[PDB]
């Protein structure tokens, strides 16, 4: 037999994007490096780009 | 701008009304929604068919 | 095989409407809405 | 890329071809203003041949005159060019005869030079200009075989290593030749791949190309991706604001307003009879999106007036009752009329039947397939 | 050249024209240009609110994000009351717009 | 770093001129590149920028057409991408900056 065989994203998240206000830009920059190279992956295909897996934000201390 | 704007929303609660409107119902005489809704029956009759479409 | 010796011997792919009518669709809905 | 030639030329041509136009003051004075400015001898004394005009001397000798004096020099300086220069001018030289050639429309040396000036050269980019002006040349006359053949010569040099300007221009040649042979769903699809760059000025106008979009989209396309990629579509939306008619002619058949819809389908076809590359297409497309405009307004049906649905569409009831037995008969609308009581119900198929039906049709064909197969190999 | 004040009115200009030919990507792309050309300048109360009411338009037309329509029409208002000037009246009917298309009446 | 245990150390300098050429082509192909993107220029335009900067531009250049609904990269675009790649924070305390004449 194979048993298909953890630690962290289990505990569901909760807060939403109706919940985040304003930093539409930075929302938008976390978007395209974080979720659409995972939902639409042929857009990054057409322009022929490697998705920027990777990305730091700045700022004050909150 | 507003005017645009309004015509999407004067649709939208079209469309809702239409379909709470019509949930406790079967086969229907269109006359009725027409009845229920306040609009003509000619409004309706096209907006339905929109929504089939 | 063998070939039958016995019996003697556009691009667009066409499907009828080639028929004759009064223009396909200008003079018949001019006279359409004259006579409406 | 320049005209070479100018297609308006073609469109000018059978325009007056056409028996309605033929005495067409303005449309002669300009074709003849164009054939005496960019000196298209071969080319107007096959159009006095063909369409029975009584020559013009005075004009026709000087325009022989310049011809073959313009043909002399730059022969001349090909072989100045081949005895003195190497290919890097060389071919320069001959890619200027055969441009002269293909400007003064003489089709066979205009050939002769190109293939030439091809079987020399070795650079990608003018390989590529050479066989774009050979499809353009086949576009003007009309030469099926020439332009498949380039097509695919075109396709494959492109593939060996090519650059997305070519691939735009290729795509909407491809898309003319498509509107040439009635493959209006490639038509569609190619058009709308390239109509927020659309480069290629020296076929035809912007707007007369969002306006062929339009009409290959409405016949092609469902009402689904018609409305994604043509109603909400930036530039195809943003040219209908200068184009009145076409807008109103789009947005009845997406709004459901018919009567508007026939009325800007009879100017669309008076629009395209005339028109050159759509000429032996009028027919079809008018009949097909009546087809599709029937078919839109049954699809939310089960049992539709005649007189309702005539007064809809604007018409008659004599008029819809012709017209839907010849669809109906023809297979491609579903529903059946009953003229004692005036109503049109809706036979349309449940999904299970029609699966149904599709897998009878497709296991046939693969039954007799495999039958030929079995039969054939086993004994 | 030189103006760069009059560089965004320009910008702003050909993106109201955008949007009235309906071409909303392109009429955004010179909002974002004007933008980006602002915060490199000093801009007056008038052009201020001017982009923060037409970058309420193009939000409100194209994104759907209705929110941030109404704080940027809130902001030209702002800015429009405070320089005391005629086009006030059609920001706060945005602005009272928003809230309607929130489903928030 | 005896030279009998790494008997050679080759360096790898930062991209110099029409080197950054070559990288502009090597992670450009792959991409939609109008008539008239003149590559050479993005390299003068970017100066002493590594290779992963090289990269970083053309990716850039990209999203910002992804931007758009717009399958094409131009010129403007690679020089944004220039841009917002090869941003040199300077420390603003004019005062820590004179400490040196």
């Amino acid at each position: 037999d194979v048993l298909p065989p953890m630690l962290t994203s289990d505990q569901k998240p909760d807060v939403m994007y109706a919940d985040i206000g304003g930093m539409d830009i930075q929302k938008q920059e976390v978007r395209e490096a974080v979720e659409l190279p995972l939902t639409h992956f042929e857009l990054y295909k057409q322009i022929g780009i490697d998705p920027p897996r990777g990305v730091l934000m700045y700022g004050p201390p909150g | 701008i507003i005017s645009t704007h309004l015509a999407k929303l004067y649709d939208n609660l079209l469309e809702q009304n239409l379909i709470r409107v019509i949930e406790p119902f079967s086969r229907v005489q269109i006359e009725h929604i027409s009845s229920l809704i306040k609009l003509s029956k000619a409004d309706v009759e096209r907006k339905l068919s929109q929504m089939i479409l | 095989d063998d070939e039958f010796e016995e019996f003697p011997a556009h691009v667009w792919e066409d499907n009828w409407d080639d028929d004759n009518v009064e223009d396909d669709f200008s003079n018949q809905l001019r006279a359409e809405l004259e006579k409406h | 890329l320049p005209k070479n030639p100018d297609l308006r030329i073609a469109q000018l041509r059978f325009l007056l071809s056409l028996p309605e136009h033929r005495g067409d003051a303005a449309v002669r004075d300009e074709l003849m203003a164009a054939v005496r400015d960019n000196n298209m001898a071969p080319y107007y004394e096959a159009l006095c041949k063909s369409l029975d005009w009584q020559i013009d001397v005075d004009l026709l000798n000087k325009m022989k005159k310049a011809n073959e004096d313009e043909l002399k020099r730059l022969d001349e300086e090909l072989e100045d060019a081949e005895k003195n220069l190497g290919e890097s001018e060389i071919r320069d030289a001959m890619m200027a005869k055969a441009e002269y050639l293909c400007r003064i429309g003489d089709k066979e040396g205009a050939l002769t030079a190109f293939r030439k000036t091809y079987d020399k050269t070795v650079a990608l980019g003018h390989r590529l200009d050479i066989v774009f002006y050979l499809l353009r040349i086949g576009l003007f006359y009309m030469d099926n075989d020439l332009i498949t053949r380039n097509t695919e010569k075109a396709k494959s040099l492109i593939e060996e290593g090519g650059d997305w300007d070519r691939r735009n221009r290729l795509k909407v040649y491809q898309g003319l030749y498509c509107v040439a042979i009635r493959d209006f769903k490639q038509a569609a699809e190619l058009f709308l791949d390239t109509v927020s760059t659309f480069t290629s000025y020296e076929l035809m106008d912007y707007k007369t190309f969002v306006t062929y979009t339009v009409y290959v989209s409405m016949i092609a396309l469902e009402r689904p991706d018609l409305r994604e990629k043509v109603i909400k579509g930036a530039e195809i939306l943003e040219v209908l604001h200068s184009l009145p008619a076409v807008r109103q002619y789009l947005f009845s058949l997406y709004e459901c307003r018919y009567s508007v819809f026939f009325q800007s389908l009879a100017v669309v076809e008076q629009e395209m009879k005339k028109d050159w590359l759509f000429a032996p297409h009028y027919r079809y497309y008018v009949r097909e999106m009546r087809i599709h405009a029937y078919s839109q307004l049954l699809e939310s049906y089960r049992s539709l007036t005649l007189g309702y649905m005539a007064e809809a569409f604007g018409v008659g009831v004599e008029f819809i009752d012709q017209e839907l037995s010849r669809f109906i008969a023809a297979g491609r609308l579903h529903c059946k009329i009953d003229k004692v009581n005036e109503i049109v119900e809706t036979n349309r198929p449940d999904s299970k039947n029609w699966q149904y039906q599709e897998t009878i049709k497709k296991g046939d064909l693969l039954l007799n397939r495999v039958q030929k197969l079995s039969r054939v190999i086993n004994m | 050249m030189d103006d760069k004040a009059l560089l965004v009115e320009v910008q702003l200009l050909e993106s109201k024209t955008y949007h009235a030919l309906s071409n909303l990507p392109k009429a955004r792309a010179a909002l974002t240009s004007a933008r980006t050309t602002a915060n490199a300048i000093y801009c007056p109360p008038k052009l201020q609110a001017t982009l923060d009411m037409q970058s309420g338009i193009i939000h409100a037309a194209e994104e759907k994000d209705w929110k941030t329509a109404y704080s940027y029409f809130y902001e030209a208002f702002e800015g429009y009351d405070s320089i005391d000037s005629p086009k006030a009246i059609t920001s706060l009917k945005y602005m009272l717009l928003c809230k309607i298309m929130l489903n928030t009446p | 770093l005896r030279p009998g245990r790494i008997d050679r150390k080759i360096e790898f300098p930062p991209p110099n001129e029409e080197a950054r050429l070559d990288i502009l082509k090597i992670h450009s192909r792959k991409m939609n590149l109008t008539r008239g993107i003149n590559l050479r220029k993005i390299a003068e335009l970017m100066p002493g920028a590594s290779g992963a900067e090289v990269k970083g531009v053309c990716t850039e250049a990209g999203m910002y057409a992804l931007r758009e609904r717009r399958v094409h990269v131009t010129q403007e675009d690679f020089e944004m991408a220039v841009a917002k790649v090869m941003q040199k924070d300077s420390e603003k305390n004019m005062s820590i900056k004179k400490l040196w004449k």
